[PDB]
RNA sequence: UCGCUCAAACAUUAAGUGGUGUUGUGCGACACUUA
RNA sequence: ACCCCCGCCGUUAGUUGCCAGCGGUUCGGCCGGGCACUCUAACGGGACUGCCCGCGAAAGCGGGAGGAAGGAGGGGACGACGUCUGGUCAGCAUGGCCCUUACGGCCUGGGCGACACACGUGCUACAAUGCCCACUACAAAGCGAUGCCACCCGGCAACGGGGAGCUAAUCGCAAAAAGGUGGGCCCAGUUCGGAUUGGGGUCUGCAACCCGACCCCAUGAAGCCGGAAUCGCUAGUAAUCGCGGAUCAGC
C-alpha cells in the first residue's frame, strides 16, 4: 500500500489527528520536514542541484 | 520618518539592491541612515546522507535569512519617484512603514 | 588621562576605562572584591597592576559582558594590560615577555557529528 | 539527585517545574 | 513514643521520625509540625508529655496508616482479583502494571535472575 | 607518538605563594574541573598547617612531597617472549607526579570527613615520615631492591 | 482520563437503554473497549472484541469505573 | 579465606574447535582448523 | 591552496551598549544626547621561513625577537584507481518473475509494547570535594499566528481563567546550572538511593485498559565505585553542569 497511502493522506476525511505529515516529492512517510514538505532523501537531492534557493552547504 | 526593511537571501544582491537605495535617496532628498545590518536568522538543516542506516557521516545546509534595514527622514517627493521608478530587485523582499 | 583597553575572551568582552588615583574598582557597578568572591583568578586579573607595581594608584572602571564568570576575568587581565600600555611604551618591553598580550586562541569547538562531543565517541563494542 | 521525582534538580533535568520548583 | 500504635521512632528528628511511620512520609511529616506547630530540628529524647499525646494522637486519629492502611492496598488487589481486570492479572503473574520492557529487565517484581 | 617527545606542559605558577608545585598540586585535587573550589580546599589545609603546628604551609609541603618521591620503581618488559620486572630510576616529573597523586589518594582513605583535614593531617604524616602514601612509597621501591637481579637489563 | 463527561460510546448507551427499557436479555457484540462502563448497566453481558473473538465478559458493582478492555484479555496466555 | 572435580551462562576469536578466565554443584581444613 | 567560524585591528551603518562627560533621578542608560567604544553583520589588510644565530650542497630542522597569532594556529567543508559479488528493489526510479472478484481497496479492534532468558548503547545512584533548603550572580545559539506567553485570582500542584505585547537585535520561552553566604544533617540502606505498588487529580486528543506524558500523598526496592574482559580521550580535549531546535496533536 503505497499508492493509496500517498493519496489518503491528503484526504483528511475523519478527525485532524491523521492528516499526519507526508512527503510532496517522492511521497515518504517519515522523515517529513514542515518548513521544506519533503522528505529528507529528496531534501538532500535538490539542494547539490540548487533548486533550494538559499539553500547553501553549511560549514562551521 | 519612514524606515524600509530589507529581508532576503543572497547578501551579494541585497548589498546591490541596498545600496541603490542609500544613493537614490540621498542624491536626490533629505538624510538617510546608511544600510543597518541586522542578526541574519539562520535556519541550520542537519540530516543523514544515506538513504537507508547510516547514522554518521551526514550532511547538513543552512538558510542564510539576511537582514538590512535603512531610514529616510523627511518624505522628499524626489526620493519617492526615484524609487518607484528607479529599482532592481529580485530575490529580495522588501517591506516599508512609517 | 585615562588608560582605555579592550578585554575578550570566549566571547566575553570587557572595556577597560581605568583613571589614576586610588584603588577603587568598579565593573559593570559593585566592586571588584565584592562582584569577585570565593575566586583565587580574581587577584590574578590585577596581576597587570602587579608588575607595573601600581596596585593601589588607580581607579578601575571595566564593562565586561557575555561570556562565563572566569572568562570575564580573563577578559579583564588583558584588558588592564592594554590600559596600561596604552600611556606606556617602556611597559610594553615588560608585559610582553610576561605574557599578557594574546586574546588566548583557546576556545570550545564544534561537537562533531557521528560523536558526542566533539572528540568523545560512543563506546565501541562488536558483541 | 537527578532523579527524584521531588527535589529541585529533580524538575529542572526532567524540564519542568512545579511545586518544590518555583513557578510564576 | 509508641506512636503509629506500635511504632516507635525514638531518639531523631520529629519530621523524619514521621517518616519511618507507616503512611507518613517527608510531605505528612512537615503537615504535622505545621498543625501542631513543633520544631522539626528537635529530637523526640526531649519533648514535652503534652507535645507528645498532642503530636502523636492527632496524625494517629487524623489520615489513615499503619497495617490498617496496608490492609486497603491488598484489599483494592483482591478487587482486581476478584474479577481480573489487566491491572490485576499483572499481580496474578507478578508482571508490572505498565506493561513495561518485560523482554528486557523488570527484575523488581520478577526477581532475581532465573538463568536458566 | 613515535616522531615527538611531547613537551611537557609549563603550567602556570602559584597565585598566592608563587610555585608551580603548589598548583599542579590543586589539579589532582581538581574533580570535574573546579580549580576554585580545589585551590580553597588546598589553602584551607594550609591554615590547618599553622593550627597544629607553628610551621609554614610551604615547608611542610615540601617536605611532604619530598619523602614520597619514589626514587626508583619497576618496570615490565619483555625479552625474546617473557616478563621481567626490571627496577631502575625514575624521571623527576613522574616522581613529582605520583608523589602528589597518592597523597590526594591518602587522604581519601582518611577517616576524616571533611577534604581539607583530610589533606592536612596526611601532609603533616608525609613531612613527618609515615603516612599511608609515604608506605605506598616504600613499598614501590622494596620491589626495585628485591627484583635487583633483574636489573642487569637496564635499557 | 475524561474527568468533563466520562467518555464512552452512544451505541453502547442506546443498545443498553432499550435492555433497561423492558429488561431483555444481556447479549451485545460491542467493539469499544476504550468505553467506560455505565453505573446501571450492571447484571449485562458484553460480549467484547479483542482481535480474536467476543468475550462473554459479565457485570458487576466493583467492575464500574473502568475501561471494556480492562475485562477483556487482547494477548494469548495471559 | 584457600585447593579440587564437574555441568551452565558470560568474556578472548572474524568464526568454530579446544583451551584458558569469573560466578553457579559437592567435598577437606594461547593451539588448531575453516567444502 | 582558493570556501566559512573563532583568533589582532580598522573601513561602512547606527533604536546593541555608555554616571563613561553634563542636566532630571522615580538614583532604573528611564529622558536629552553621542558613536569614539561594546555589539550586530559585510568588506579588507595580516604570517611570508619574512629577520638574526647555528647545522646544510639544495630542500630543510632546532633556538631567540617583533607579533593577536609562527613553521597547516585550532576546528569544519572537502574523503582518489578501487576493494568489501558490502547496503538499500520498504526513499524513489527500475529488467524480469509472481497475484489480479484477490498478494489490490476501506473500516473497527488487536499487534510491532508480548516474557523463563541473553547481549549492545545509555540515564540515574550506591553519598560527607556530599544530600535537603533560603537568598544572590555570570551564557551561547535557537525557535515563536492557528504559536512563545510576561501581570492578577483559586489550589499542595500539574493546570485552568481574565488579559497586555509580537510579521520577531527592542514582546515571550528564561531563573542557565555548577557555583557565593547561611541552616539541619553525623557514617546510618541513611534527609543517600526513586524503582516498585495503592488511592485522588490535571493536559492533549473522536479515544490514554491494552498503550501517553505530568502533579500530590503513601509504600521507600536492588544498590558499599564492582571478577575475567573491555571503551573514550593528547587541551580548551576529558571529565562535569545547564540551555535550544528539528521531529511533533500530545509523547
Ligand atoms: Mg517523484
Ligand atoms: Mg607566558
Ligand atoms: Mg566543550
Ligand atoms: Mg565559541
Ligand atoms: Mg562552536
Ligand atoms: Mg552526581
Ligand atoms: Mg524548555
Ligand atoms: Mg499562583
Ligand atoms: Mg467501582
Ligand atoms: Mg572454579
Ligand atoms: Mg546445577
Ligand atoms: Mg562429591
Ligand atoms: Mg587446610
Ligand atoms: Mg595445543
Ligand atoms: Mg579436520
Ligand atoms: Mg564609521
Ligand atoms: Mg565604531
Ligand atoms: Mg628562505
Ligand atoms: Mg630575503
Ligand atoms: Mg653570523
Ligand atoms: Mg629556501
Ligand atoms: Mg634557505
Ligand atoms: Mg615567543
Ligand atoms: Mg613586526
Ligand atoms: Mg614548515
Ligand atoms: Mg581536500
Ligand atoms: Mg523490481
Ligand atoms: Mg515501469
Ligand atoms: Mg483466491
Ligand atoms: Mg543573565
Ligand atoms: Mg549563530
Ligand atoms: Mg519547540
Ligand atoms: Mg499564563
Ligand atoms: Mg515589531
Ligand atoms: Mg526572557
Ligand atoms: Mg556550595
Ligand atoms: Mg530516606
Ligand atoms: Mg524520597
Ligand atoms: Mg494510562
Ligand atoms: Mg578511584
Ligand atoms: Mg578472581
Ligand atoms: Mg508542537
Ligand atoms: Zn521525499
Amino acid at each position: 500500500a503505497r499508492k493509496a497511502l500517498i493519496e489518503k493522506a491528503k484526504r483528511t476525511p475523519k478527525f485532524k489527528v491523521r492528516a499526519y505529515t507526508r512527503c510532496v516529492r517522492c511521497g515518504r512517510a517519515r522523515s517529513v520536514y514542515r518548513f521544506f514538505g519533503l522528505c529528507r532523501i529528496c531534501l538532500r537531492e535538490l539542494a547539490h542541484k540548487g533548486q533550494l534557493p538559499g539553500v547553501r552547504k553549511a560549514s562551521w | 520618518k519612514i524606515r524600509i526593511k530589507l529581508r532576503g537571501f543572497d547578501h551579494k544582491t541585497l548589498d546591490a539592491s541596498a545600496q541603490k537605495i542609500v544613493e537614490a535617496a540621498r542624491r536626490s532628498g533629505a538624510q538617510v541612515s546608511g544600510p543597518i545590518p541586522l542578526p541574519t536568522r539562520v535556519r541550520r538543516f542537519t540530516v543523514i546522507r544515506g538513504p537507508f542506516k547510516h547514522k554518521d557521516s551526514r550532511e547538513h545546509f543552512e538558510l542564510r535569512t539576511h537582514n538590512r534595514l535603512v531610514d529616510i527622514i523627511n518624505p522628499n517627493r524626489k526620493t519617492i519617484e526615484q524609487l518607484m521608478t528607479l529599482d532592481l530587485p529580485t530575490g529580495v523582499e522588501i517591506e516599508i512603514k512609517t | 588621562e585615562q588608560y582605555y583597553g579592550t578585554g575578550r575572551r570566549k566571547e566575553a568582552v570587557a572595556r577597560v576605562f581605568l583613571r589614576p588615583g586610588n584603588g577603587k574598582v568598579t565593573v559593570n557597578g559593585q566592586d571588584f572584591n565584592e562582584y569577585f568572591q570565593g575566586l583565587v583568578r580574581a587577584v590574578a586579573a590585577l596581576e597587570p597592576l602587579r608588575a607595573v607595581d601600581a596596585l593601589g594608584r588607580f581607579d578601575a572602571y571595566i564593562t565586561v559582558r557575555g561570556g562565563g564568570k572566569s572568562g570575564q576575568i580573563d577578559a579583564i587581565k588583558l584588558g588592564i594590560a592594554r590600559a596600561l600600555v596604552q600611556y606606556n611604551p617602556d611597559y610594553r618591553a615588560k608585559l610582553k615577555p610576561l605574557g599578557f598580550l594574546t586574546r588566548d586562541a583557546r576556545v570550545v569547538e564544534r561537537k562533531k557529528y557521528g560523536k558526542h562531543k566533539a572528540r568523545r565517541a560512543p563506546q565501541y563494542s562488536k558483541r | 539527585g537527578k532523579g527524584d521525582r521531588r527535589t529541585r534538580r529533580g524538575k529542572i533535568w526532567r524540564g519542568t517545574y512545579g511545586k518544590y520548583r518555583p513557578r510564576k | 513514643a509508641r506512636i503509629a500504635g506500635v511504632e516507635i521512632p525514638r531518639n531523631k528528628r520529629v519530621d523524619v521520625a514521621l517518616t519511618y511511620i507507616y503512611g507518613i512520609g517527608k510531605a505528612r511529616a512537615k503537615e504535622a509540625l505545621e498543625k501542631t506547630g513543633i520544631n522539626p530540628a528537635t529530637r523526640v529524647k526531649d519533648l514535652t508529655e503534652a507535645e507528645v499525646v498532642r503530636l502523636r494522637e492527632y496524625v494517629e486519629n487524623t489520615w489513615k496508616l499503619e497495617g490498617e492502611l496496608r490492609a486497603e492496598v491488598a484489599a483494592n488487589i483482591k478487587r482486581l482479583m476478584d474479577i481480573g481486570c489487566y491491572r490485576g492479572l499483572r499481580h496474578r503473574r507478578g508482571l508490572p502494571v505498565r506493561g513495561q520492557r518485560t523482554r528486557t529487565n523488570a527484575r523488581t517484581r520478577k526477581g532475581p535472575r532465573k538463568t536458566v | 607518538a613515535r616522531r615527538r617527545r611531547a613537551e611537557v606542559r609549563q603550567l602556570q605558577p602559584d597565585l598566592v605563594y608563587g610555585d608551580v608545585l603548589v598548583t599542579a598540586f590543586i589539579n589532582k585535587i581538581m574533580r570535574d574541573g573546579k580549580k576554585n573550589l580545589a585551590a580553597r580546599i588546598f589553602y584551607d589545609a594550609c591554615k590547618i598547617i599553622q593550627e597544629k603546628t607553628g610551621q609554614e604551609p610551604l615547608k611542610v609541603f615540601k617536605q611532604a612531597v619530598e619523602n614520597v618521591k619514589p626514587r626508583m620503581e619497576v618496570r615490565s618488559r619483555r625479552v625474546g617472549g617473557a616478563n621481567y620486572q626490571v627496577p631502575m630510576e625514575v624521571s623527576p616529573r613522574r616522581q613529582q607526579s605520583l608523589a602528589l597523586r597518592w597523597l590526594v589518594q591518602a587522604a581519601n582513605q582518611r577517616p576524616e570527613r571533611r577534604a581539607a583535614v583530610r589533606i592536612a593531617h596526611e601532609l603533616m604524616d608525609a613531612a613527618e615520615g609515615k603516612g599511608g602514601a609515604v608506605k605506598k612509597k616504600e613499598d614501590v621501591e622494596r620491589m626495585a631492591e628485591a627484583n635487583r637481579a633483574y636489573a642487569h637489563y637496564r635499557w | 482520563s475524561l474527568k468533563k463527561g466520562v467518555f464512552v460510546d452512544d451505541h453502547l448507551l442506546e443498545k443498553v437503554l432499550e435492555l433497561n427499557a423492558k429488561g431483555e436479555k444481556r447479549l451485545i457484540k460491542t467493539w469499544s473497549r476504550r468505553s467506560t462502563i455505565v453505573p446501571e448497566m450492571v447484571g449485562h453481558t458484553i460480549a467484547v472484541y479483542n482481535g480474536k473473538q467476543h468475550v462473554p465478559v459479565y457485570i458487576t458493582e466493583n467492575m464500574v469505573g473502568h475501561k471494556l478492555g480492562e475485562f477483556a484479555p487482547t494477548r494469548t496466555y495471559r
